[PDB]
């Protein structure tokens, strides 16, 4: 089942600025006190990344999704349930489907038909994101993941036909952007999917009481390939770390 | 451990040999270096309990007892402000001994001038 | 020291002539708990079996399979493999396996093989020349067979070309054994192509119905999520072993750790990028890996001359490890310990020196 | 940075050794810097070619390292006789040189 | 060493090869040196009805060394039962003739 | 300007970062031969008219 | 395999060079102290002590 929305409002998408954010473990290898040195696919410092609103706004675009995507979300009550992941978002092509319900999360690797404008609805009674499930390779039944309350920063990499899934929950009180501090990403899940994807799409949660949109806010970067100095204290967590190509004093 | 890893090792000859012997001639130097700069007394002096020298204080220059390291303030500090097949060898002279030669020399250069240097 | 030296007179010294290995005594091969395993009880033991034109192809992925069980089963009459080992099964590693099963008659049960020519492997099921995987094929005369006769298996007995390699074909198209035209109207020359077979207990062998499953393999680009099983052994600490840890695989002591890993995290490294830390998969826990015990076995002696007495001295090394002493230098063995001081003659290390007056440190 | 240069060869020993180390982790061109992975992985005529070339690379770093570890000997030995020197002329005597 | 082999297997005879006649009929060591010699016999060594006078080890435990030869006519056991000298479910004879 | 051949040599380790520590080790060096040489003195003398 | 041969030797031939001048600039610097010495107790008496 397929919903056309027509009640959006235009407006241009938003920047701001990535900060400190993005960084995460490299590997599943625990360091003490020491500083590493590593070449990876990591989101720059203080770059420009792009801004989107859920408030009329339902901001649920296709977009690139090049060597990596870093998802940052300023969420409250639970809106943004998952993500779609593929190349042409069809029947024709294979596309990874990432869900979190009201009891678990499902990754499904399948052929899938895609609508235009996916969406759930809240009592969760509304899912309207697929109409067809033809050939499914790969099904992952995991434990939930899950003012601006919640700050959940996620990391999505394409390597060697591994998918890895960094993630990582935050408290803040900040109401509007996005909160200037480190923060890094634990690894959450690999998936062994082996599947091109080059597009991703979010996916959100209507309200019904037509259909009101939450308020929540999100912001996607694109990580590129460069080093990193990441700091290891005496427990082990990555305190600090420094960006080789941003200025030259941290070159 | 890879026995095959020897085994093509061994068409290479005696590099090994080398290098071990290399590293070993280096590690004799370091102990020879040691000799030479320190252990230039045969005699260990010690200072007189009175330490009537005319007025001259040499407190901070002579081995402290308080300390269990027996060293002087000023080589106390300066030993706090310097901080696969590998081993680390110790050197033949431990810290101990280096603080009493150095200990040595400087009663002799205090109580006796340059003669300990140049005879009894 | 006179191999080393190439002499057969040795001049009074210390000489470095082997180095000290400790030699791993056992194997500790750690790996996680067999869990989520491949549902072979489904397929290989279903309630109802398919037909061979329409053969049930059953996808084995994302699970580990245990091959020991199915190959040691006894109930298997043909166990035939055409591009792999029986016995390395358990070894190998594959993206993913088809499951191919059906029921044939006990003459055709050869035809399931590369190069074969037969009514099943022309127009049911055919197989690639350079097949890859193991046909099984087991005696079903006691579940499938039924005294009226069972006709629900059925066969494609005609088709007028052949099938290619993994080929399904489910019409049910009218034959044309003539060349006179038929709108799929039966006639003289026009016959269904899906016959059925007669499956009877009082057939002998030859007829009666076995049931057949192919394993195929595919090693394509994907990530190799079929793998053998792991046998996982008892772990031994304090002692110089060989680990294999999730496949990160040395030599070392495991002793207990005092570091609390962080959940996600597996392997400990110090700063020169060296595995010290580990996290044993079967229980949670912190093992530090000390190297073993390496020296250098060095041979202090006087002239030749003098005395054939020697000392050795394992550098590095503790005394528990190999007239033993133990020193900072290392264990110092044929020397006898003196609480005397004298001028060094033969340098041992950290304060210690060797003479001989027998050898004394 | 009054002693910097202790500090300073403290340093390049540590820095040099570290060096050595990390030169383990690196493959040289061959498919894989760890020699079980080469030896599980392919069979011993091309695993002896791979070896070879860890083999070739390790045996090049490390005659660096040992020969970098001479030219630092020398140095160092030459300001142990400059020490000694200044124990002999400046401790045990009162020397007339300027400076 | 003569021996008769089929068309495509004339390529294991040879140094560094993998496969089955030359893990378990004929190995070469690595550093062989000599020649190996291979020529067509399909006018001498075939018969219309079939020559099976040529056989090879099909089943065997391990690999064999360079230079060894295995004529041990014993029964191979594929499986965890015993053979006991006798065939049956997984129990082959090693030795299997050409067609 | 080959990226490939640079690629390749990544492979190598740290040889580069090694022998440009030793370059840039005696460039300083001989700076420091020519300090000890000739700056010996901290007051600039200048000979009467 | 003779590019194998030369490689090898070729590797010892430099390594034994590099050595060799490591031990020739020891002996200089011998030379140099000897040639000091030489200048300062044969050809005068020296005050320096040791
Ligand atoms: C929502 O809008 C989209 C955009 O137009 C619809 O997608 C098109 O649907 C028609 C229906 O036949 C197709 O011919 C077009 O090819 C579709 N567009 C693309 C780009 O594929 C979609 O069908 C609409 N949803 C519903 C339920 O009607
Ligand atoms: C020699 O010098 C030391 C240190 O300068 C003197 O020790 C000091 O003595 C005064 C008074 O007794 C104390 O207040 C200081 O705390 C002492 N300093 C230290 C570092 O101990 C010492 O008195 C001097 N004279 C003699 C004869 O030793
Ligand atoms: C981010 O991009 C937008 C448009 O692409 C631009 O207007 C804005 O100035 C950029 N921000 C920064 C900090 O460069
Ligand atoms: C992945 O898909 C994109 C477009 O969908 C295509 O350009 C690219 O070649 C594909 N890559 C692979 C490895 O298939
Ligand atoms: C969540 O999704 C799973 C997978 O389809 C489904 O089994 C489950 O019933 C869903 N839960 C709810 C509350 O819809
Ligand atoms: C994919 O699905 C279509 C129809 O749903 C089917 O014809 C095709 O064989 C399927 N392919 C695979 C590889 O499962
Ligand atoms: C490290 O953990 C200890 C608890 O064992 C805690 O007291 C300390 O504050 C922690 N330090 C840091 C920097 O997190
Ligand atoms: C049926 O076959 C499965 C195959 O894995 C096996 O595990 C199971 O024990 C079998 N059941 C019986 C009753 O033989
Ligand atoms: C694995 O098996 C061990 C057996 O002792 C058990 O204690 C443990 O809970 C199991 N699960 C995990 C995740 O280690």
């Amino acid at each position: 089942q397929c919903v056309n929305l027509t009640t959006r409002t235009q407006l241009p998408p938003a920047y701001t600025n990535s900060f400190t954010r993005g960084v995460y473990y490299p590997d599943k290898v625990f360091r003490s006190s020491v500083l590493h040195s590593t070449q990876d696919l990591f989101l720059p410092f203080f770059s420009n990344v792009t801004w989107f609103h859920a408030i009329k706004r339902f901001d649920n675009p296709v977009l690139p999704f090049n060597d990596g995507v870093y998802f940052a979300s300023t969420e409250k009550s639970n809106i943004i349930r998952g993500w779609i992941f593929g190349t042409t978002l069809d029947s024709k092509t294979q596309s990874l489907l990432i869900v979190n319900n009201a009891t678990n999360v499902v990754i499904k690797v399948c052929e899938f038909q895609f609508c235009n404008d996916p969406f759930l609805g809240v009592m969760e009674s509304e899912f309207r994101v697929y109409s067809s499930a033809n050939n499914c390779t790969f099904e992952y039944v995991s434990q939930p993941f899950l003012n601006f309350k919640n700050l959940r920063e996620f990391v999505f990499k394409n390597i060697d036909g591994y998918f890895k899934i960094y993630s990582k929950h935050t408290p803040i009180n900040l109401v509007r952007d996005l909160p200037q501090g480190f923060s890094a990403l634990e690894p959450l899940v690999d998936l062994p999917i082996g599947i091109n994807i080059t597009r991703f799409q979010t996916l959100l949660a209507l309200h019904r009481s037509g259909w009101t949109a939450g308020a929540a806010a999100y912001y996607v970067g694109y990580l590129q390939p460069r080093t990193f100095l990441l700091k290891y204290n005496e427990n082990g967590t990555i305190t600090d770390a420094v960006d080789c190509a941003l200025d030259p004093l941290s070159e | 451990d890879s026995t095959e890893c020897s085994n093509l090792l061994l068409q290479y000859g005696s590099f090994c040999t080398q290098l071990n012997r290399a590293l070993t001639g280096i590690a004799v130097e370091q102990d020879k270096n040691t000799q030479e700069v320190f252990a230039q007394v045969k005699q260990i002096y010690k200072t007189p309990p009175i330490k009537d020298f005319g007025g001259f204080n040499f407190s901070q220059i002579l081995p402290d007892p308080s300390k269990p390291s027996k060293r002087s303030p000023i080589e106390d500090l300066l030993f706090n402000k310097v901080t696969n097949g590998l081993t680390v060898l110790p050197p033949l002279l431990t810290d101990e001994m280096i603080a009493q030669y150095t200990s040595a020399l400087l009663a002799g250069t205090i109580t006796s001038g340059w003669t300990f240097g140049a005879g009894p | 020291t006179k191999c080393t030296l190439k002499s057969f007179t040795v001049e009074k010294g210390i000489y470095q002539t082997s180095n000290f290995r400790v030699q791993p005594t056992e194997s500790i091969v750690r790996f996680p708990n067999i869990t989520n395993l491949c549902p072979f009880g489904e397929v290989f033991n279903a309630t109802r079996f398919a037909s061979v034109y329409a053969w049930n192809r059953k996808r084995i992925s994302n699970c580990v399979a245990d091959y020991s069980v199915l190959y040691n089963s006894a109930s298997f009459s043909t166990f035939k493999c055409y591009g792999v080992s029986p016995t390395k099964l358990n070894d190998l590693c594959f993206t993913n396996v088809y499951a191919d099963s059906f029921v044939i008659r006990g003459d055709e049960v050869r035809q399931i093989a590369p190069g074969q020519t037969g009514k099943i492997a022309d127009y049911n099921y055919k197989l690639p020349d350079d097949f890859t995987g193991c046909v099984i094929a087991w005696n079903s005369n006691n579940l499938d067979s039924k005294v009226g006769g069972n006709y629900n298996y059925l066969y494609r007995l005609f088709r007028k070309s052949n099938l290619k390699p993994f080929e399904r074909d489910i019409s049910t198209e009218i034959y044309q054994a003539g060349s006179t035209p038929c709108n799929g109207v039966e006639g003289f020359n026009c016959y269904f192509p899906l016959q059925s077979y007669g499956f009877q207990p009082t057939y002998g062998v030859g007829y009666q119905p076995y049931r057949v499953v192919v394993l195929s393999f595919e090693l394509l680009h994907a990530p190799a999520t079929v793998c053998g099983p792991k046998k996982s052994t008892n772990l031994v600490k304090n002692k110089c072993v060989n680990f294999n840890f999730n496949g990160l695989t040395g030599t070392g002591v495991l002793t207990e750790s005092n570091k609390k890993f962080l959940p996600f995290q597996q392997f400990g490294r110090d700063i020169d990028d060296t595995t010290d830390a580990v996290r044993d998969p079967q229980t949670l826990e912190i093992l530090d890996i000390t190297p073993c015990s390496f020296g250098g076995v060095s041979v202090i002696t006087p002239g030749t001359n003098t005395s054939n007495q020697v000392a050795v001295l394992y550098q590095g090394v503790n005394c528990t490890e190999v007239n033993v002493f133990q020193t900072r230098a290392g264990c110092l063995i044929g020397a006898e310990h003196v609480n005397n001081s004298y001028e060094c003659d033969i340098p041992i290390g950290a304060g210690i020196c060797a003479s001989y007056q027998s050898i004394i440190a | 940075s009054a002693l910097g240069k202790l500090q300073d060869v403290v340093n390049q020993n540590a820095q040099a050794l570290n060096t050595l180390v990390k030169q383990l982790s690196s493959n040289f061109g061959a498919i894989s810097s760890v020699l079980n992975d080469i030896l599980a992985r392919l069979d011993p005529p091309e695993a002896e070619v791979q070896i070879d070339r860890l083999i070739t690379g390790r045996l090049q770093s490390l005659q660096t390292y040992v020969t970098q570890q001479l030219i630092r000997a020398a140095e160092i030995r030459a300001s142990a006789n400059l020490a000694a020197t200044k124990m002999s002329e400046c401790v045990l005597g009162q020397s007339k040189r300027v400076d």
